[PDB]
RNA sequence: GAAACUGCGAAUGGCUCAUUAAAUCAGUUAUAGUUUGUUUGAUGGUUACUCGGAUAACCGUAGUAAUUCUAGAGCUAAUACGUGCACCCCGAAAGGGAUGCAUUUAUUAGAUAGCGAUGAUUCAUGAUAACUCGACGGAUCGCACGGCCGCCGGCGACGCAUCAUUCAAAUUUCUGCCCUAUCAACUUUCGAUGGUAGGAUAGUGGCCUACCAUGGUGGUGACGGGUGACGGAGAAUUAGGGUUCGAUUCCGGAGAGGGAGCCUGAGAAACGGCUA
């Protein structure tokens, strides 16, 4: 199961061990798992109101909010442990030459685990509160690549 | 700095005040109060700088400690009290009156009023919320809280309030086709109706505001203040009524008065 | 002294950040509370930034832990700390930290539940406790640890920083989990 | 060494230099608080006990209760306690300061000492004359307590008892009596209905 | 009305540019991640005709070469200090428990498309079970005197608590900086990158601890070095493009001989405050 650390993981607010039933109440009472939208027409992925794993940190069952700048990107890295690193290309505009050079800037970001990322997909990230050292993002969207 | 400035130097007091840059190092440091530091007027500025009653700093200090002075109906003696948009000033000895009204360039007006309209004025309201035991209870743009307010107001209405009651008389709910007021930014003191709400979601609401003139400007919705339900505004406005002319206009106009001045 | 600064920090690159700065008193920690469970109670008052309080307890031995399935939050002694998820060395020095497992005496809650079922773990009264008897269910595990008079409870208070020592009763698979850890 | 010497139930107080060196071995170490027999120090003091309340040392720093030792030690103090006046310094202040320890020696200059037991024979100038206190009771629960007052006793027709007259050298005659604070009068009862009635 | 206690202020201002090269700083964001004396608005339950003990000024014994260095004795005040009138459960439906506000935890409601808000919150806020050895819930002052037959009552001052507001800070998003490769690898045992659980903090965060994973940055120049480098608004010269400068009065930052540490306080790692 879910349960791998040395504490058990479970949501706040969440009580399992109620006498009444959860059937037919919203995310979160009733023993129900709890979800939520994050509102700028983002949809909440299935594998986030129907799975079992556990992120204070997602930001669609978590305990953060998005608000601030929504940014796009590139995978370049996703080694860490729900953290990748998202490679973001710009134009520079050198003034005196009238042109333009590529520049790039590596963004941190979360990823909960019900989005599946590989090196080279396209991700879309959220603003959240320092999550980290280096981490202000959440991943809200993955398009993989060659799609 | 380790806490609070206290001063506010000539140079960095808001354009609108029409100080003169050589008068001296200091200009009034507004105290804190319903209006912010930004978009008021001390009454050192009024008393002395607009009305000329007083000649000097200390002057203002002798007329406003003789309690001579009313701001909303309540005597004040704060010589940097914060006096904003639709503050009524009352000084019962010269039997005046007056509104903070922005002119079309954007400055404070002292609008002079009637006896029987300076008894109300218009505030924004900024939210509506339960308070403790579950009140309901709104606040405005104007640091004022009431509880018990009509459940039909919302954020972003303007509200009628009795300076004698102090209570809500009447209220203009936020939508297009009302005459508004631009109390911010590159269009303040323009009056216009309001044709469009633009909403972008996480990012601020754009209002299209149409001239009776027909120019047509956009502002943000924190800039907008709404005047009266339909076109006619429930307060008197300035000669200007909010529009504003091109310089070329206004160069025309000052030719005519010499030729007949 | 201790400060929660990035200053001193590497930066993510990997390279040093020269300083450029003095620390700032808004910026600072303070010495960790490490509340013991002992019945001499010791909890300190300390003035904190803006002039709040904040109860640092060095000393306790009750709580008020709550029993979720049954509604009912009684005060009741600490007996002793069983597990600790983020250090085995706060287990062997009863520190009482948030989410520590402890266990707490039973006698409280037996009371009620005699008190509201009849049951050991007047014509109206008789009425309705029958009645309330209907709906009683007891989990296996939870009345077995009813005879040691002892029940394995979770803190979620911070003794540090509120000077208490609540909780709740561990129930459900969060028992099992944690009953699993503690059988060697 | 020289000795202060007050009589608290005389208000009295006066100095005593003595240089014998065998008389002053009856004060040696002795600490702060604890009480010494006159007989020793003289015959005139037959039958006296005084109470060593601290002194100062030949270089003028004070002796501070508590300081074990004899010698002279540096601590920092907090303002208003003994040994640290800290006239016109900041609030929560602290100075580090050099005291002299509570125990008695020869290294002092000047002993304090408060008589709490008379003699046969007194004192010239210790227990002969009492010396009158210079206010009196201000507040209006003292001032019922030393008259032993009850509750309908007016207590303003007593301040007159104590009252001070005198004659300015610019004018001929001026009399002073204190303003009775904690006095229950018409005004006092009338802000309390106020306040009351404030909350209905 | 001197003095003195109490209260407040002295964290602004002024000065300077040493350190500092994605740092400061600029434009642009965020706090649903926090604190905020004061101002302004609102809001604070159904011995008491007023408690107690101290202390200053003053008074008078003093010490020391000496300092707003200092000891002992006699007095007396408070808006100083310490106190204190001030629906649910049990149940022979009597009686009892709890019953202001705040504090801490848990259960519960917060719908739908009686029932508030957001782009978005188990949010605002409600109810319930308990909890705390709670600087809270006025033992204060001025002026004016009136109305009822002792009762009642006016206009102010000061103060306590909560929310909103204002004055602000802290942290924070994106992009942007000069020369140097005769600087190509750097970071990670002792935090480097991330995860989980705690501790600490006003609060987010490797900020710190335990455990776990092996990551993080780099010819789109990391890392290191140089600067007679505080950044910007701007200044000089400019057909256009540009080159050079920017210690200095406005804004931001930083420092008070060098470091470090800290008290008081709403606010300081303060220096015309303290400790080394
Ligand atoms: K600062
Ligand atoms: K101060
Ligand atoms: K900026
Ligand atoms: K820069
Ligand atoms: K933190
Ligand atoms: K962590
Ligand atoms: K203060
Ligand atoms: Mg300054
Ligand atoms: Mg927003
Ligand atoms: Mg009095
Ligand atoms: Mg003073
Ligand atoms: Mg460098
Ligand atoms: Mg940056
Ligand atoms: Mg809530
Ligand atoms: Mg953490
Ligand atoms: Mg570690
Ligand atoms: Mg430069
Ligand atoms: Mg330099
Ligand atoms: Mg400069
Ligand atoms: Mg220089
Ligand atoms: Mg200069
Ligand atoms: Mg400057
Ligand atoms: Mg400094
Ligand atoms: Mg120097
Ligand atoms: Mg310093
Ligand atoms: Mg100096
Ligand atoms: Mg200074």
């Amino acid at each position: 199961a879910e349960q791998t650390e040395k504490a058990f993981l479970k949501q706040p607010g969440v009580f399992l061990s109620s006498k009444k039933t959860g059937k037919g109440k919203r995310p979160g009472k009733g023993g129900n798992r709890y979800f939520k939208s994050i509102g700028l027409g983002f949809k909440t992925p299935r594998e986030a109101t129907e799975g079992t794993y556990i992120d204070k940190k997602c930001p669609f069952t978590g305990n953060v909010s998005i608000r601030g700048r929504i940014l796009a990107g590139t995978c370049h890295s996703a080694k860490m442990n729900r953290t990748i690193i998202v490679r973001r290309n710009y134009l520079h505009y050198v003034k005196k030459y009238q042109r333009y050079e590529k520049r790039h800037s590596n963004i941190p970001a979360h990823i909960s685990p019900c989005f599946r990322v590989k090196e080279g997909d396209h991700v879309t990230i959220g603003q959240c509160r320092p999550l980290s050292k280096t981490v202000r993002f959440n991943v809200l969207k993955v398009i993989p690549a060659g799609s | 700095a380790r806490g609070l400035k206290k001063h506010l130097k000539r140079l960095n007091a808001p354009k609108h005040w029409m100080l003169d840059k050589l008068g001296g190092a200091f200009a009034p440091k507004p105290s804190s109060g319903p209006h912010k530091s930004r978009e008021c007027l001390p009454l050192v500025i009024i008393l002395r700088n607009r009305l000329k009653y007083a000649l000097t700093y200390r002057e203002v200090i002798s007329i406003l400690m003789q309690r001579q002075v009313m701001v909303d109906g309540k005597v004040r003696t704060d010589k940097t009290y914060p006096a904003g948009f639709m503050d009524v000033v009352t000084i019962p000895k010269t039997n005046e009156s007056f509104r903070l009204l922005y002119d079309t360039k954007g400055r404070f007006r002292l609008h002079s009023l009637r006896d029987e309209e300076a008894k109300f004025k218009l505030c924004k309201v900024r939210s509506v919320q339960f308070g403790q035991k579950g009140i309901p209870y709104l606040n405005t743009y104007d640091g004022r809280t009431i509880r018990y307010p009509d459940p039909l107001i919302k954020a972003n209405d303007t509200i009628k309030l009795d300076l004698d009651s102090n209570k809500i008389v009447d209220f203009i709910k936020f939508d297009v086709g009302n005459v508004v007021m631009v109390t911010g930014g590159r269009n303040r003191g323009r009056v216009g109706i309001l044709k469009n709400r633009e909403k972008h979601k996480g990012s601020f609401e754009t209002v299209h505001i149409q001239d009776s003139q027909g120019h047509e400007f956009a502002t943000r919705l924190g800039n907008v203040f709404t005047l009266g339900k339909g076109s006619k505004p429930w307060v008197s406005l300035p000669k200007g009524k909010g529009i504003k002319l091109s310089i070329i206009e206004e160069a025309r106009k000052r030719m005519a008065a010499q030729s007949a001045t | 002294g201790i400060s929660r600064d990035s200053m001193h920090k590497r930066r993510a690159t990997g390279g040093k950040k020269k300083s450029w700065r003095k620390k700032r008193k808004y910026e600072l920690g303070r010495q960790p509370a490490n509340t013991k469970i002992s019945s001499n109670k010791t909890v300190r008052r300390i003035r904190v930034r803006g002039g709040n309080v904040k109860w640092r307890a060095l000393r306790l031995d009750t709580g008020n832990f709550s029993w979720g399935s049954e509604a009912v939050t009684r005060k009741t002694r600490i007996l002793d700390v069983v597990y600790n998820a983020s250090n085995n060395e706060l287990v062997r020095t009863q520190t009482l930290v948030k989410s520590a497992i402890v266990q707490v005496d039973a006698a409280p809650f037996k009371q009620w539940y005699l008190q509201h079922y009849g049951i050991d773990i007047s014509n109206h009264v008789v009425r309705k406790i029958e009645n309330r008897q209907a709906d009683r269910k007891l989990d296996s595990h939870l009345e077995e640890q009813f005879a040691s008079g002892r029940l394995l409870a979770c803190i979620s208070s911070r003794p540090g920083q509120c000077g208490r020592a609540d909780g709740y009763i561990l129930e459900g698979k969060e028992l099992e989990f944690y009953m699993k850890k503690l059988q060697k | 060494m020289k000795f202060n010497i007050a009589n608290p139930t005389t208000g009295c107080q006066k100095k005593l230099e003595i240089d014998d060196d065998q008389k002053l071995r009856a004060f040696f170490d002795k600490r702060i608080s604890q009480e010494v027999s006159g007989d020793s120090l003289g015959e005139e003091f037959k039958g006296y006990v005084f109470k060593i309340m601290g002194g100062c040392d030949k270089q003028g720093f004070p002796m501070k209760q508590g300081v074990l030792t004899p010698g002279r030690v540096r601590l920092l103090l907090y303002r208003g306690t003994p040994c640290f006046r800290g006239y016109g310094r900041r609030n929560g202040e602290r100075r580090r300061k050099s005291v002299r320890g509570c125990i008695v020696s020869p290294d002092l200059s000047v002993l304090n000492l408060v008589i709490v037991k008379k003699g046969e024979n007194d004192l010239p100038g210790l227990t002969d004359t009492e010396k009158p206190r210079m206010r009196g009771p201000k507040r209006a629960s003292k001032i019922r307590k030393l008259f032993n007052l009850s509750k309908e006793d007016d207590v303003r027709k007593y301040v007159n008892t104590y009252r001070r007259n005198f004659t300015t050298k610019t004018g001929k005659n001026a009399s002073k009596a204190p303003k009775i604070q904690r006095l229950v009068t018409p005004l006092t009862l009338q802000r309390k209905r106020a306040r009351i009635a404030d909350k209905k």
